């Protein structure tokens, strides 16, 4: 009836549509090879008979990471259309991905979302899982937001985005890459949900118990989130809020569109036993700055909108009491231009959790979409580096080399520090 | 001989309204496929008011259900009693509102009103004597305070003589479950105000503390609300449906509150209310029912009647009871709590009587107050409001499905012009 | 017609309070459900003095139940009789006061405080014609002694024309059960001097030289005590609820034996009581009744008559008796002790007969005494009081919850006044 | 409804802890495991179904005690949350557990203590045992005491303190950290129960026949006094008082709150049937010097308020006789300024004896909280022992070097000089 389309861009994106995928497979009781022995339909399509298609469309400009799906166990369960890709990287490079290798495949990725459209009754929009960092995260994902902006414009995208962090990082150019991805992207996107890797990876450490956390053990955390986020169009519940909602409610200027997600109660079989995980108990939990999947400083921050979206076992009463404590609390501010500050989404169904995962099964969850001031700090280190980098000129010329101009780079520069500008004003 | 036409838009309103049309249905004799198994003939007698007959001994609800997505008319029709309703009389959209009153309005719920207004037409159209409509909704979000205010207002074009009644689930004080909440609650007003002759204010709050401290709920579900809703209406109408010792209806009630067009925004109440361990400690007369109705903890809107002062009340009583007791109880209230009831209006309390009780008890009462403390729920709205206008904040939420400032400003001025008079007559 | 509606505050008044109230059940034929088991027609025609009717003939005590811990609550409602109390008239706090009198009267009570009288207020409201209020509680602890002071004042502002009683469990000389007792003890006294009509001054020492000695109990337990004093409570109500040949009301009584407002603290005092062994060796006359009233080891109050004078004795009896012998037995024993008597008061008894005898026996007394000996216990008192003010002892925990110097200045010369007006007369 | 959390701090605090939660779990038939097949909920908050959780707080700043309490029997018992353990101790430092290694680990233990709170909807207050003599005991129990007030305030904080022998003692530094801490902790502390190891061995000896004592036989005797003074908020008594209630009843001047414990009857299987156990005969036994925990002399002293504990078998006449012969006594003084006393608890349940432990089963017990003046001599040698190692300033530096300054040392010194006045002008 309503339909949900997701963009699985690069490396990054791939792995963790890989996991979402799954995850929506385990829940709905749709097994590998497509076969299941009716709300689900949102996320998947119907062939035939007894065969079941995600609405998904995976890119990657090299061929490795995806040829891993088509050869993996999850091989069936995706048509081969759908899985797009080149054959050469984008070798962390904005400019390979939106000029030099991007624009060679990303005909054939929008012919493919428009066939996807096409079997759509209700469409809801558009969810893209990427990297701001690398190559193709960064530049192709770009090139392909303006491109739907233009086909489709009034449907809502919703972007996930694995925002780099301030201490540990990967690339050497990532800076370059997350500001002009940035820049181009602003226009554009409606909301976008960052998640920091650093982040994740404590709190794997502190309330999990794990010495070692994975790249999958993040992707399947992520996996739980996504699917909070996507349970009100999947399931039916008390009082359920859609994709075209959260626009409305969290972006209070255009530009200004950053919300951060936190997820509750993340807890081991072991802590699970010796606890009564209680809807105030968990509520609470998603205020406290050690348990939220950006690093960043809440606490030096105000709170603009909060979206609370709770799962399973949960009543309105305990929520809305819980609601009440929360605005009582003085260490928790909001801005004085939001007198009402939270939009809350109650679904029956409990996290369902993957087999082999990290998490124990809990009768209550709670994912926190929170939009705050706090992630100017965030935008200011970056800046920094960025600035650093660019007083050498460091790095510039391989950029150049793929059609890339100075003055772009500049360009960048301007619009981030209008939007930081944009962020302080809005806090006083 | 008279008839009611029933509307449901959005979740909140089908969602209150599906439980509403069980206990009529309950009441009526009426089970999940339409078919009368009852025992009373004066069940039958005027069940025209609400349901019309589709032959081979079934009936079914004049109730039309409208909502920008179809999966709360899924949820619906999945449900019991869903099975009741007219297949066609479900009108629903694809896209939704986003919680964006604007698009109710003005854009999606544009495209999907006159379908409904046709189906509306064409049920008033079999109906010999429409009495009016009832419009259940909340005014926070997007279809039941946009698209819900749009249905009114055209409603009211083609039917301006027939009575407009609202049950409105209005923004709480304490916590909001929109951001955009004060915009939607204060839109909508701005057209009820114009548009309807009745507005029954009901708060989730209320009903959750009234959940909490007098059904003793450890666990309340918004179900439980709902029937608590559904109880209210169901009083409100009960002199349409049954026969009864004093009568009154729609317009009489209407006529007997509304003393000055605008001030027509009711706190509405229903007594008794026991829990399960404290059934036995307490007599049904009609003392403790008068207790039960002249209380704040009572009052399904949330605002303190004794901060303001009551223009009108009405009461409806249901069951065997002598009258005399009324009066006389109606009367004493009055003399004790006279700094309660404004001086110039004698007699502030209009009373009502039917002889059938709801089931399953001896006895029941029904509260509509028109209390200048009403104002104090505006003025939180307001406030809240202004201050976001003032950092313009949400705006081209609106502004980008055509709406204008001047709009705003408009809904801004009414509601201050609306808590003014009711200051005045305070 | 009349009616009593009774508080219970504190552990201790608590205690007792269940018991009584069970004693009062016992009475009037009425089980622990609330229903009416008895045969009598006599039992339930002032049925109404005590208990509401609640319908489906059960019966539910007036009777509010105040506490700053919830323990003690828990403990009644798990009792025997337990069930029977209207559960809405249980109002409790969470914290506690810790044997602290401001807690009581200034801050937790305070916070409670409120609550309790609006259910206090409603239960006036229902019943047609109070007679007044009976409220149980030591004067050693911080809730009973505090709190319940606190609200017998409340009480009085809005009641003032109504009969205020108090069964107050009061400091023994020999054992204090407190270290601060003298100071809890000192305020309650200096509130009741001015807000109570007359207080009963119940003595733990002297109910268990009475099991010891008179019951020849080897090991009595407090609920042994309790029952005592719930005895003694019924007794002084037993012309309200039963037809006799000469009655007296709580009003009667008071008048009687109450010559200057501030005299108002009586040595009550309970007659027969016997052993298991010596139940065969002694008649049931009325002259062995007045003798068992007329002697120190028979009172309640830790003070020997002999020691002052009586400015007023009430007797009430029960059961079928001769009123002539009780005139002349009253009459014999003043002119036997006629320097135990003021001399300025002649014919200082007052007699009242209920025909009604309590269950079990063929009759029995109940005596109030009026005397100027009672001063004796306010001297013992006072004297700690002042010696502990010396030091400052312990006042940072009373000072540091909001209380002044000058309140316990006061609170001491109300209390000197008291005896030296005790010994004027004496 | 009414609700008391237990903090344990140090080896002592920790050992102690095990003894008194084995206690409990004993008396309220709740397993190692949590599970029982409903007052205990003072104690023990619910989880889940079938598991019952300490209000308990474990810390130490070494790993080693509190180890044995995760690897041992009762291992399930505890939720591993509520064990915080640094890595390095405070090696008998006041500074080191105050400043150095104590804030390291303060903000976590009071994270915990908050969260505990959040699950109370009557908290009572908190009960600490703690060492003066060891630098975590000290110097991390100042400044959890401190930081207590400031967050809370207005609830009651009572103190278990193992104070020192006048012969025996461990530790060198032992006088300069009782000093200090109890300088830091006086106006933080509502009231402080001292025992004395010197005097359990001698009773244990004496009373109990044992001729060895070892240190889990003075823990176990501990907890029977523990379990008397919290057995009023863990059943339902004749005449009972709370923990809010002896603040008042044996505090009569802010600085003077040190009663000490004392316990009747601890006598063996032996000694046991051979006595009539009477309510007289086990009060008389506690105003005897012999049998209290505190190597002290109360005939050289005068008593200021003296609170009794009564439970089991036991009738109110009976103890006030016991009361009044007690007062008549010429030998038993009580100060001019009291004439009252006395503070008396009656409870129903008779004390529950731990299988394998050394006491029998009893009837009746009782445990007196007394007030005295004989305080004063205890304080004067530790005073005395503080002034000599000072005079020549032994093992200064080494508290100078953990950021502690010469001064306080004095302030300490001038503050207990201050406490013995006031201890001699009350007296007087
Ligand atoms: N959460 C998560 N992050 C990932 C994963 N793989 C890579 N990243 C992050 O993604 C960024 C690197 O970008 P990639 O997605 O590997 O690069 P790409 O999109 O393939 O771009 P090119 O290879 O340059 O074309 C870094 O910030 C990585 O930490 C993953 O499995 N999970
Ligand atoms: N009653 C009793 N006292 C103990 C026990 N263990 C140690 N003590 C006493 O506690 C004091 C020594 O302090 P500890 O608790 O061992 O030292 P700590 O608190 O761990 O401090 P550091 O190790 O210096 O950080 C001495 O007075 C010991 O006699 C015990 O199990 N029971
Ligand atoms: N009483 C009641 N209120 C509801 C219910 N569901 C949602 N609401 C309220 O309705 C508002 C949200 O509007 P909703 O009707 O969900 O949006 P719409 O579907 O766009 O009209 C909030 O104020 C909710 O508290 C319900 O079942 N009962
Ligand atoms: N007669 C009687 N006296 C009691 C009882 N319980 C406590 N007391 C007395 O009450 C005083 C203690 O007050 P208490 O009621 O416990 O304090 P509260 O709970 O703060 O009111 C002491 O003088 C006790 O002797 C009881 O059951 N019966
Ligand atoms: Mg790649
Ligand atoms: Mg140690």
């Amino acid at each position: 009836m309503r339909e949900c389309i997701s963009i699985h861009v690069g490396q990054a994106g791939v792995q963790i549509g890989n996991a979402c995928w799954e995850l929506y497979c385990l829940e709905h009781g749709i097994q590998p090879d497509g076969q299941m022995p009716d709300s689900f339909n949102t996320f998947f399509s119907e062939t035939g008979a007894g065969k079941h298609v995600p609405r998904a469309v995976f890119v990657d400009l090299e061929p490795t990471v995806i040829d891993e799906v088509r050869t993996g166990t999850y091989r069936q369960l995706f048509h081969p259309e759908q899985l797009i890709t080149g054959k050469e990287d984008a070798a962390n490079n904005y400019a390979r991905g939106h000029y030099t290798i991007g624009k060679e495949i990303i005909d054939l990725v929008l012919d493919r979302i428009r066939k996807l459209a096409d079997q759509c009754t209700g469409l809801q929009g558009f969810l893209v899982f990427h990297s701001f960092g690398g190559g193709t995260g960064s530049g192709f994902t770009s090139l392909l937001m303006e491109r739907l902006s233009v086909d489709y414009g009034k449907k809502s995208k919703l972007e996930f985005s694995i925002y780099p962090a301030p201490q540990v990082s990967t690339a050497v150019v990532e800076p370059y890459n997350s500001i002009l991805t940035t820049h181009t992207t602003l226009e554009h996107s409606d909301c976008a949900f960052m998640v920091d890797n650093e982040a994740i990876y404590d709190i794997c450490r502190r309330n999990l118990d794990i010495e070692r956390p994975t790249y999958t053990n993040l992707n399947r955390l992520i996996s739980q989130i996504v699917s909070s986020i996507t349970a009100s169009l999947r399931f039916d519940g008390a009082l359920n809020v859609d994709l075209t909602e959260f626009q409305t409610n969290l972006v209070p200027y255009p530009r200004i569109h950053f919300p951060l997600a936190t997820y509750a109660p993340v807890i081991s079989a072991e802590k699970a036993y010796h606890e009564q995980l209680s809807v105030a108990e968990i509520t609470n939990a998603c205020f406290e700055p050690a348990n939220q999947m950006v690093k960043c400083d809440p606490r030096h921050g105000k709170y603009m909108a909060c979206c609370l979206l709770y799962r399973g076992d949960v009543v309105p009463k305990d929520v809305n009491a819980a609601i009440a404590t929360i605005k009582t609390k003085r260490s928790i501010q909001f801005v004085d231009w939001c007198p009402t500050g939270f939009k809350v989404g109650i679904n029956y169904q409990p996290p369902t959790v993957v087999p082999g995962g990290d998490l124990a099964k809990v009768q209550r969850a709670v994912c926190m979409l929170s939009n705050t001031t706090a992630i100017a700090e965030a935008w200011a280190r970056l800046d920094h580096k960025f600035d650093l980098m660019y007083a050498k000129r460091a790095f510039v010329h391989w950029y150049v080399g793929e059609g890339m101009e100075e003055g772009e780079f500049s360009e960048a520069r301007e619009d981030m520090a209008a939007l930081e500008k944009d962020y302080e004003e809005v806090g006083v | 001989m008279r008839e009611i036409v029933h509307i449901q838009a959005g979740q909140c309103g089908n969602q209150i309204g599906a439980k509403f049309w069980e206990v009529i249905s309950d009441e009526h004799g009426i089970d999940p496929t339409g078919s009368y198994h009852g025992d009373s003939d004066l069940q039958l007698e005027r069940i025209n008011v609400y349901y019309n007959e589709a032959a081979g001994n079934k009936y079914v609800p004049r109730a039309i259900l409208v909502d920008l997505e179809p999966g709360t008319m899924d949820s619906v029709r999945s449900g019991p009693f869903g099975q009741i309703f007219r297949p066609d009389n479900f009108v629903f959209g694809q896209s939704g509102a986003g919680n964006n009153w604007a698009k109710g309005h003005y854009t999606e719920g544009a495209e999907l009103v006159d379908s409904v207004l046709d189906v509306v037409r064409k049920e008033s159209e079999s109906c010999d004597c429409l009495q009016g409509f009832q419009l259940t909704h909340s005014l926070g979000g997007g279809t039941g305070s946009g698209m819900g205010t749009l249905l009114i207002s055209k409603i009211r074009e083609e039917y301006p003589d027939r009575i407009m009644n609202t049950f409105s689930v209005v923004p709480s004080p304490k916590v909001s479950d929109t951001v955009v909440e004060p915009y939607n609650a204060t839109l909508s007003v701005h057209q009820l105000v114009e548009n309807t002759d009745e507005t029954y204010c009901i708060d989730n709050e209320a009903l959750y503390d009234i959940c909490f401290r007098t059904l003793k709920l450890t666990t309340p579900t918004y179900g439980d609300l709902n029937h608590l809703v559904s109880a209210t209406m169901s009083g409100v109408t009960t002199c349409l449906r049954f026969p009864g010792q004093l009568n009154a209806d729609l317009r009489k009630l209407a006529v007997n509150m509304v003393p000055f067009p605008r001030l027509h925004f009711f706190m509405p109440g229903f007594a008794p209310l026991t829990s399960r361990g404290s059934q036995q400690y307490r007599a049904l007369t009609v003392p403790e029912l008068t207790q039960q109705m002249f209380d704040a903890k009572n009052m399904m809107a949330a605002c303190d009647p004794r901060h303001g002062r009551y223009l009108t009340v009405a009461a409806v009583f249901r069951g065997r009871m002598s009258m005399k007791e009324v009066d006389e109880q109606m009367l004493n209230v009055q003399n004790k709590n006279s700094s309660y009831f404004v001086e110039w209006i004698p007699n502030n309390v209009k009373t009502a009587v039917c002889d059938i009780p709801p089931r399953g008890l001896k006895m029941s009462a029904t509260f509509i107050g028109n209390s200048t403390a009403i104002q104090e729920l505006f003025k939180r709205i307001s406030e809240q409001f202004t201050a976001m206008f003032r950092r313009k904040a949400f705006l081209h939420w609106y502004t980008g499905e055509g709406m204008d400032e001047m709009e705003f400003t408009e809904a801004e001025s009414n509601m201050n012009d609306l808590v003014s008079e009711y200051q005045q007559y305070q």
